[PDB]
């Protein structure tokens, strides 16, 4: 079977600049005048879509910012000017001969300026503390770069190995992440304690975010 | 113009069996190919086989020769992939995808919206949906998040909206996470301005299909 | 207004390089086989009305697929109209 190599695994590239990234096929694609190799875009929650066919070729309605070329073995993927929404992981595919494969894919970021994230935090319910269980949320919102540090604390004690966090895809519009941590626990314990809060550290902020509220009080 | 409409998400015992269904419209079902593919992660995207629906005829890859059967049924405009003797391993997302023989050229240009499938023996449970209620504190300038939180459900997906889909600016949807008791939660929220808060009415769409659990939850200043 | 015209295409052992659509039973009902895609004389839009020998009129994309299969490499005469 063809092997498809892709390079790099993962680029950011600033708004306006030149994204490239290459195609390695293990034997040769290309014969009677076509290279038989494909490009696709994909972004979260979405099927690939077609932005390349036989190496160089427009698909009807993509931006004329994307481009390929390559024959043989060899194949690149060029987009210039960058813009947000080419936030995505690109795919290359060849149609050579059976069976048809697929590269790894590479997953593009779009590089842009420090952004401290918005930091929010929300109580149990009281329908779920029916339920016997309290969750905490605490969101922070639209910041960059991705790397971030949440801290629970509950009448300051360290909460350790009882939170989780989720991250957005970068968004397709100011290229910001968003992220939530959840921190679980008992009903009886979430009662037994009045302050709870969570801490931020980014890049963005000069110094850590807290962001508390004390059970039962508005 | 052309729409390739696959089946919901199912949850299948190990061993057993299932089919998936991909519904084409807006072009001339018997001319084109009918590729599957799975995307996992594990090996990400792997190409499944073909089938010609004029004809059945069809190419399989080799290592799915024994997991996959392709059909087609030309009165309903639509292709099916069956999936035989399930192993969580088989635990995906499944797409049908159009191509052209014209020339070998077989491009996917026109995608089916995915099917997830998860192969356990845990069974079905629908979400509890609970309100994230916009801060009293939330600055009157001024910009206020509000949400809902998606809880203790299996297997994934669940999808959420926001008034109908009338709101989507502004709104985040995070990945499902796993929780230790083997079951998932997510949370979805939305920036909206406070002035707006004590006017505008907000409801968080939920629906889990493999427990046909649907459920809207007005989110709202507590109280 | 429509001109009929004879045009030579190199059959590769490919194929002609282009992409059919239309033909009988196709999607509004039966209708004549046209170029949509040239892969890189013909253009899109053309109506094929005859490949070599065979007469278009009444075959499926996918027959149409089998006549241009069978079709020996090297120089084919093709018959299409074209608009205006």
């Amino acid at each position: 079977d063809i092997v498809l190599t892709q390079s790099p695994a993962s680029l950011a590239v600033s708004l306006g600049q030149r994204a490239t990234i290459s195609c390695r096929a293990s034997k040769s694609v290309s014969t009677s005048g076509y290279s038989y190799m494909h490009w696709y875009q994909q972004k979260p929650g979405q099927p690939p879509k077609l932005l390349i066919y036989l190496a160089s070729n427009l698909e009807s309605g993509v931006p004329a910012r994307f481009s390929g070329s390559g024959s043989g073995t060899d194949f690149t993927l060029n987009i210039h000017p960058v813009e947000e929404e080419d936030a995505a992981t690109y795919y290359c595919q060849h149609s050579r001969e059976l069976p048809y494969t697929f590269g790894g894919g590479t997953k593009l970021e779009i590089k842009r300026t420090v952004a401290a994230p918005s930091v929010f935090i929300f109580p149990p319910s009281d329908e779920q503390l029916k339920s016997g269980t309290a969750s905490v949320v605490c969101l922070l919102n639209n910041f960059y770069p991705r790397e971030a540090k949440v801290q629970w604390k509950v009448d300051n004690a360290l909460q350790s190995g009882n939170s989780q966090e989720s991250v957005t895809e970068q968004d397709s519009k100011d290229s910001t992440y968003s992220l939530s941590s959840t921190l679980t626990l008992s009903k009886a314990d979430y009662e037994k304690h009045k302050v709870y809060a969570c801490e931020v550290t980014h890049q963005g902020l000069s110094s850590p975010v807290t962001k508390s509220f004390n059970r039962g009080e508005c | 113009e052309v729409q390739l409409q696959q089946s919901g998400p199912e949850l299948v015992k190990p061993g057993a069996s299932m089919k998936i269904s991909c519904k084409a419209s807006g072009y001339s079902f018997t001319g084109y190919t009918m590729n599957w593919v799975k995307q996992s992660h594990g090996k990400n995207l792997e190409w499944i086989g073909l089938i010609n629906p004029y004809n059945s005829g069809t190419n399989y890859n080799q290592k799915f020769k024994d997991k996959a059967t392709l059909i087609v049924d030309k009165s309903s405009n639509t292709a099916y992939m069956e999936l035989l003797s399930l192993t969580s391993e088989d635990s995906a997302v499944y797409y049908c995808a159009r191509s052209d023989y014209y020339d070998s050229t077989h491009y996917f240009d026109y995608w089916g919206q995915g099917t997830t499938l998860t192969v356990s023996s845990a069974s079905t449970k629908g979400p509890s949906v609970f309100p994230l209620a916009p801060s009293s504190k939330s600055t009157s300038g001024g910009t206020a998040a509000l949400g809902c939180l998606v809880k203790d459900y299996f297997p994934e997906p669940v999808t959420v909206s926001w008034n109908s889909g009338a709101l989507t600016s502004g709104v985040h949807t995070f990945p499902a996470v796993l929780q230790s008791s083997g079951l998932y939660s997510l949370s979805s929220v939305v920036t909206v301005p406070s002035s707006s808060l004590g006017t505008q009415t907000y409801i968080c769409n939920v629906n889990h299909k493999p427990s046909n659990t649907k459920v809207d939850k007005k989110v709202e200043p507590k109280s | 207004e429509a001109t009929v015209c004879t045009v030579t295409l190199e059959k590769m052992s490919a194929g002609l390089g282009f992409s059919l659509e239309g033909g009988k039973g196709s999607l509004h009902g039966d209708k004549p086989l046209t170029i949509n895609r040239i892969f890189k004389t013909v253009q899109p839009g053309d109506e094929i009305l005859q490949l070599g020998g065979t007469a278009m009129q009444g075959l499926t994309r996918f027959e149409a697929w089998n006549i241009i299969k069978a079709l020996p490499d090297g120089p084919v005469t093709i018959v299409i109209r074209r608009k205006s």
